[PDB]
């Protein structure tokens, strides 16, 4: 409406959009390395066999 | 014979237009914006005698 209340709100809008596609590009590094260690576990077998 | 049938005229009005602030009315009541309306949630006046 142009009242400085929607511009505020629309920061925090804008701020958390933000923050939530900053976390999940970040869950795709630590998925690769999780990943791994899973892929890892599945393809590995203990040492004492 | 020769004949036709013929438009003799058109007619509009003008839709006036008034303002409340050319009134009486305006005088029984202080007017302001407030483009927040939608935003509050109680509004107060408060009055001491």
């Amino acid at each position: 409406d142009g009242t400085g209340i929607s511009l505020h709100r629309q920061l925090r809008a804008i701020q958390q959009l933000a923050r939530n596609v900053q976390a999940v590009l970040g869950a795709f590094e630590r998925g690769t390395a999780d990943q791994m260690l899973h892929v890892l576990l599945e393809k590995a077998p203990p040492l004492a066999l | 014979d020769v004949e036709f049938d013929a438009l003799l005229g058109s007619y509009c009005n003008t839709l006036s237009l008034v303002r409340f602030l050319e009134l009486g009315l305006s005088v029984a009541c202080v007017c302001t914006k407030f483009p927040e309306l939608a935003y509050m949630n109680e509004g107060r006046v408060q009055f001491e005698v």
